[PDB]
């Protein structure tokens, strides 16, 4: 068990395209977990 | 779809196996017994039984001190010849002995209580039980009176992340002094305790102990006398709590359900029965608030097992048959073999005028509120 | 079943906060804005101590001083700003 | 009575200024980001709808002569004029707030004394 | 030599600076929060009737959810306002509290011991 | 010990001077000084200071052994040996059962508390059976 | 037509340049030594600027100095923190219900093993729209709480420091209470 | 169920450098309404800005178009035409003037439209009620006269309107608007003598078919709560007996309190709120607008009290911590007191004017 201790464990600025890339990554990961295909969800499951 | 809500119920199968001392009145074994009945009444089909996540050091020092928790986590019954200063400082050795698995026991208790708090915070439940918790005599700097880590404080802190007011009702025969000392100077937790005030342990709880600082009028003591019965208790219990719910207006309740206030206990000196004791639980439940119900005292294990079983079946919304089904400890429950604890013919000392006086006083105090 | 739903909820929140925090951190690091704490402290105390004397003298001699005036930027700074904007 | 009225007028004058610089700071800091060059014709539309707040902020921080200059120059060279304005306005805001604190230290004494002794129009 | 209390004199300015930012933001919130409460109670009742599915059974499950959908669509523009205000307030108070904390780190150093630990005899120590 | 405010014992003076220039960051230099203060007034012991010092002087192994030799550290017995207990008979009271605690007693570390345990939980008044 | 004359010749301001900044002044109530004017004609009499703006120089002065003591007697943090808790609690009562509906719609509900569209009969094309909107709502409501909690916790940090200082600068007059 | 109009922008306007009239005061009122949790007991609306076709039913199109085109930085071509319309000295030109006029007039017309359609009985527009502006010129801090527009709106459904005025100055714009008609009756309680605007004589009671249908109550210095009550209740009662109004526009100017910048009365918050109580007690459709008021701490407190009392609630005496709290020191209470200013109304005078009025009202 012990979910909270396994699910839980920059001022340098960013250009426009690096920012867009990072944002796209994070949104894609969110949509990945919202439908059950994350690579961190499946390992703990 | 998600249907009714069930009662969460925290249990850890190792908890029965910890043994304080040779003839010590406190036996964790009793929780085992309770479970052996909850299984054999087929109650477990109306609950959600959950295994607690043992609590760590960084979770117990949210209330206690680093030195106290360190001493807990380091001592063993063999190497306590090197800790003789710490025994004096931390009040450990005679009534609160050092035994095997002390720290593991404390982690199980505190983990159940924090888990219940998280259950209510999350919305998964509206009632949550943990009979191994409820050690209400433990101070921030010391151990006191059979208790080592005060888990009701940790439950309350975790409750105060989203609820603005909390109420802690205490019906163990003693004064819940740790849980009062913790929240004595604050107006977010109101404590209310009914106890035998006299030449009695711990010695505190006087009716004019009602808080300092901002917590002025946010502690309530009801000092009674020997042999009180079920109807006297009800007469002094229902008005106080009705007005606390009216005027304080909490959002979450923590109910301590000690059972040395029952007739025939090893230490207590009251005269309630199973129905008299359960009246409090049913009345508190009737208000429809998030609720936690923890254990407490209780030193005649047959009575305690039967009463906590009855109250569990009563929180779940069921109605248990009064014949005990065959379980592993049937021979503790002689000779009636029934789900019932009976009062006696000891003499009551709480005259009607006394109870009227204290009820009036307390209700004025509570009228000071908002 | 319990632990499965718990994990899903925790991960959902964690990733959403990461997203929001990245957005805010970009907006704030793009925002344009010493030598110690001791230095700024001593500077403020010296400045207050000078102003008190100035105002007590002006009080005795001329009148009672009103609130500090709200004035524009310097000529030099207006110049430099119109430059870098130009 | 007139000393109290002067106290009240002075704090009102501090307030209108601080509020104007606040709103302009908000808008301009919105216009400063990495991806601003991308979607510019939308930001250029939230600037026409708020030209007055920024005009007043300029009137306060620069003067009634440079105000038109800065307004035009920012209407053209937006995604690199916005940051310098933001820096200036934030510096001014900080110093004015610091001043208002220390003078409110005194307005309170004025109000105590004369509030007592001002209910006598005989 | 003898010490002025520069840190103790800046502490008292920070302690005043703190409430004002959040004051403006708190009021701006209370407005929004008060023009949304009816819709939130609506949503709570709706979720309750949809999730129990056995206590208020007067519906056609296809429509009982179209109502919840419309109500959720109504509350959406308020959450954005709340998020903007919360982020503004967070930033302001963050800067102010960084200042106050950096100060208190020092005000505890230039203060005589007897003023925070008591005289070496006003300590019980049995 | 290190019981004087800021001046004595050239050994300790040199060690303090050299403790910077690695801990050159003052924000995390005042913390170490306050811990030394707590140690010298008998809140800690020589065994409980060493652990937070490990937090500061993990890598710089030259400084850490100097420290250990400065407080007469003994690796034979590392148990921390806490501060003796107070007797509340000689304390100001408020009501029948509560007593006020010495000022120093509020300087025991509780390293899990955030700033909600520090404002809600009661720290100063203890209970004493009358 | 002249509604009135608001500016009387007693608040008129005169500017004096000191150093690099000009400071206005009310110069009608100067010393203007004369027979007609008494001291108590001056509104700003007995308003000592030299002791209002003066520093501390002594910790205990925190409790007697006029302006500073008037500052440590305001309880504006203790009002704001309680207001923050009152605001967080209603939002959370709403978020808990949104979250229950979410674990139902995703399917991770122990008491609902079947497919969610079945358990409340709706087309499986309606369940997806419902799930999308519920997801947006839940995420925004969680973010607001995460921010307002940081606001509140920093207010509490301020309160804690303030009380600690009030208790330090009391020496031997320390009775547990610290309400100035 | 009280309609409460409030536009957020109106508190951002600014008359001039040291002008006595600050619209900011209205914002202060709202900032105490929110923190007094009256936001939930009131039906809060946002006024629809009035168009230009809405504003030229009273005023002329030339004056309104001048108001439209003018601008504080391009008035080098208007500077000749400025004082033809009385604009310039105490009615200055400032940035965003037409917006402010549209906000206030729109609030008033919106309140009238709420009352017409039964959606409420009581409406509140604290940022309107500018009674001095005339048909073809500004006058004494007011540019467009919204009250005439509110009444012109009410008269579509109702049949007889009553306009009560307790601003210390005379309500000359309104009185001159409806001076020759019987369907609206104006009543003013104003200081008379050497005072602005210098009209308002006890023998000015309308012309044509408006004869007897105006009421001027010329008071004197220092008047206080009891004398004001003694002259306020009789006349109001006889007007409601004999006129039989259907709609009531109550003008709640607050420069008639004790301590005002431009006032010479001695009322207090109780003495002022008595008038709102007494006019409310007749159970009528009631618009309740603002007006004068130049000491803004007093104005804020009194108008907050009158709103809490028009809704039906009972606000605390202490003040809730808000953004403009320090304006109200050193006591911080919702009370406005009075001073020992000496009254100048001898009982015989008050009774003489009361009898003359009532004998006029018998027709
Ligand atoms: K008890
Ligand atoms: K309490
Ligand atoms: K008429
Ligand atoms: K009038
Ligand atoms: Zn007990
Ligand atoms: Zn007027």
């Amino acid at each position: 068990m012990d979910v909270l201790s396994r699910v839980f464990d920059l001022n340098n600025p960013l250009t426009a395209s690096e920012f867009r890339a990072k944002k796209a990554e994070l949104e894609a990961e969110l949509e990945s977990i919202r439908n059950g295909t994350c690579k961190t969800l499946l390992d703990l499951a | 779809g998600f249907g009714k809500k069930k009662v969460s119920y925290f249990y850890d199968e190792d908890v029965g196996n910890y043994h304080y001392g040779p003839q010590h009145p406190m036996k964790p074994h009793r929780v085992r017994m309770v479970h052996n009945l909850v299984v054999n009444y087929n109650l477990y089909e109306k609950l959600n039984v959950i295994t607690p996540v043992r609590a760590t050091r960084n979770d117990m020092t949210r209330c206690h001190t680093d030195e106290y928790i360190e001493f807990l986590w380091r001592v063993t019954p063999d190497t306590m010849e090197k800790f003789q200063p710490h025994q004096l400082k931390f009040n450990v050795g005679d009534d609160c002995p050092v035994f095997d698995g002390l720290y593991e026991f404390c982690s199980i208790s505190a983990g159940g209580s924090i888990g219940a708090a998280q259950e209510l915070n999350s919305g998964n439940a509206e009632i949550a039980i943990n009979w191994a918790g409820g050690l209400h005599h433990a101070k921030k700097r010391e151990a006191s009176g059979f208790c080592y880590v005060n888990d009701i404080a940790l439950a309350a802190l975790e409750l105060l992340k989203y609820h603005q007011r909390v109420l802690y009702i205490d019906i163990d025969v003693h004064h819940g002094d740790g849980v009062e000392e913790f929240f004595y100077t604050t107006d977010r937790v109101m404590t209310c305790s009914f106890h035998k005030f006299g030449e009695y342990f711990p010695g505190t709880g006087h009716i004019k102990d009602t808080g300092i600082g901002t917590g002025k009028n946010y502690a309530v003591n009801v000092p009674l006398r020997d042999g009180i019965d079920d109807e006297s208790y009800e007469s002094v219990f229902k008005p106080v709590i009705s007005h606390i719910m009216q005027w304080f207006r909490p959002e979450a309740v923590i109910l301590q359900c000690g059972t040395d206030s029952l007739a025939g206990d090893r230490l207590g000196c009251f005269n309630l029965s199973m129905k008299g004791h359960s009246m409090c639980v049913d009345f508190v439940k009737s208000f429809n608030l998030p609720m936690i119900c923890v254990g407490g005292g209780g030193y005649t294990v047959r009575n305690v097992a039967r009463v906590w079983t009855y109250e569990t079946g009563l929180l779940a919304g069921e109605e248990l048959d009064e014949n005990l089904p065959y379980n592993d400890y049937l021979q503790y429950y002689g000779p009636d073999y029934k789900l019932n604890v009976l009062s006696n013919n000891m003499e009551n000392h709480n005259t009607r005028q006394y109870l009227d006086s204290i009820t009036s006083e307390i209700i004025e105090n509570l009228r000071n509120l908002s | 079943l319990f632990d499965k739903r718990r994990i899903r909820q925790a991960l959902l929140t964690k990733i959403a906060t990461k997203c929001f925090q990245l957005l805010n951190k970009q907006k704030s690091v793009h925002d344009p804005t010493t030598m110690s704490y001791r230095q700024s402290a001593l500077l403020q105390k010296q400045r207050i101590e000078y102003e008190a004397a100035v105002l007590c003298e002006l009080n005795s001699f001329a009148g009672f001083p009103t609130a500090p005036i709200i004035e524009t930027a310097s000529f030099d700074d207006i110049r430099n700003d119109l430059l870098e904007m130009g | 009575l007139q000393a109290l009225q002067l106290v009240e007028d002075e704090r009102y004058d501090y307030d209108r200024v601080l509020n104007t610089t606040e709103s302009a700071i908000k808008i301009l800091a919105n216009f400063c980001e990495p991806t601003i060059h991308e979607h510019l014709e939308t930001a250029l539309q939230e600037l026409e709808r708020s030209k007055r707040i920024i005009k007043n902020a300029l009137i306060i921080v620069y003067g009634k002569e440079h105000a038109n200059l800065a307004l035009d120059t920012l209407f053209k060279k937006l995604p690199t004029a916005a940051p310098v304005l933001l820096k200036r306005i934030k510096t001014k805001d900080q110093e004015w707030r610091r001043s208002k604190r220390e003078w409110s230290k005194i307005w309170r004494q004025i109000e105590k004394k004369n509030a007592q002794a001002a209910f006598d129009d005989r | 030599g003898i010490e002025i209390f520069a840190a103790l004199n800046d502490f008292t300015d920070a302690i005043v600076s703190v409430p004002e930012s959040v004051c403006g933001k708190f009021t701006s919130l209370k407005e929004i929060d008060a023009q949304v409460r009816d819709i939130r109670q609506n949503v709570i009742q709706e979720i309750g009737v949809v999730l129990k599915n056995e206590k208020n059974d007067e519906l056609s499950g296809e429509e009982r959810c179209e109502r919840l959908q419309k109500t959720l669509k109504e509350i959406l523009p308020y959450s954005d306002s709340k998020i903007c205000l919360a982020t503004d307030a967070m930033n302001n108070i963050k800067s102010c509290i960084d200042r106050l904390d950096a100060g208190f780190e020092y005000v505890e150093l230039e203060i005589p011991q007897q003023l925070r630990l008591g005289y070496p005899d006003d300590r019980a120590l049995m | 010990n290190v019981p004087i405010a800021q001046n004595k014992n050239p050994s300790e003076l040199e060690f303090l001077e050299h403790a910077r220039q690695y801990l050159a960051n003052e924000s995390k230099y005042n913390e170490f000084i306050k811990l030394l203060e707590l140690y010298s007034q008998e809140v800690f012991d020589k065994n409980a200071l060493v652990e937070r010092c490990y937090v500061f002087f993990g890598s710089n192994e030259h400084l850490m052994n100097w420290l250990k030799d400065l407080v007469k550290y003994n690796p034979a017995n590392p148990i921390p040996v806490p501060r003796p207990r107070v007797d509340l008979t000689q304390c100001k009271s408020c009501g029948p059962s509560y007593r006020l605690l010495p000022k120093i007693e509020l300087l025991l570390p509780c390293s899990g508390r955030d700033d909600l345990c520090w404002t809600i939980l009661n720290d100063a008044w203890v209970s004493f059976p009358t | 037509g002249c509604v009135g004359n608001s500016s009387g010749s007693s608040i008129d301001i005169d500017y004096y340049n000191i150093g690099n900044t000009k400071r206005g002044v009310v110069s009608h109530f100067r010393r203007r030594i004369d027979p007609e004017w008494l001291d108590h004609d001056n509104p700003y009499n007995d308003i000592n600027i030299a002791e209002i703006m003066s520093p501390l120089t002594k910790p205990q002065d925190l409790l007697t100095h006029p302006a500073i003591s008037s500052i440590f007697e305001q309880n504006y943090l203790s009002i704001l923190a309680s207001s923050a808790l009152e605001i967080i609690s209603a939002e959370h009562k709403y978020t808990a219900h949104l979250e229950q509906l979410m674990v139902a719609l995703l399917g991770d509900d122990p008491s609902l093993p079947g497919p969610p569209h079945e358990v409340f009969g709706i087309s499986p094309e309606q369940c997806r729209e419902l799930t999308i909107t519920v997801q947006e709502a839940l995420e925004k409501s969680k973010e607001f709480i995460r921010c307002w909690t940081n606001v509140r916790m920093d207010l509490l940090r301020a309160i804690r420091f303030k009380n600690k200082v009030i208790a330090y600068c009391q020496g031997e007059d320390y009775n547990g209470n610290t309400q100035v």
